[PDB]
């Protein structure tokens, strides 16, 4: 019992009806926000005098 | 609803921060009925502020 029984083919569509989108692109963006800290000084006492 | 300042800037945030939902004893539930703790409200001439 040899025989051939089956197929497959590499058959593709040609999509000049535009049937198919494939992949999508959209334009994106993301923010980030920095705030920036204050920190203790430093001090130099002296007297008023 | 507010724009979402840090990440993608087509997020919507919603951010309700509320000391000011009454409960009193002239406010049914949504069925309609005003036992239970709105009945104690209404008799203690009481409100809540959740």
């Amino acid at each position: 019992d040899l025989a051939v029984i089956g197929f497959e083919l590499d058959t593709r569509f040609t999509n000049t009806n535009r049937r198919q989108r494939g992949h999508l692109l959209q334009t994106r963006a993301l923010q980030f926000r920095h705030p920036i800290p204050m920190h203790a000084p430093v001090t130099l006492p002296m007297d008023t005098m | 609803f507010q724009p979402d300042l840090v990440g993608d800037t087509r997020n919507a945030v919603i951010r309700f921060d509320s000391d000011d939902l009454v409960v009193s004893g002239d406010t049914t539930f949504i069925d309609g009925s005003a036992d239970g703790v709105i009945n104690d409200l209404k008799t203690a001439k009481l409100s809540l502020r959740l």
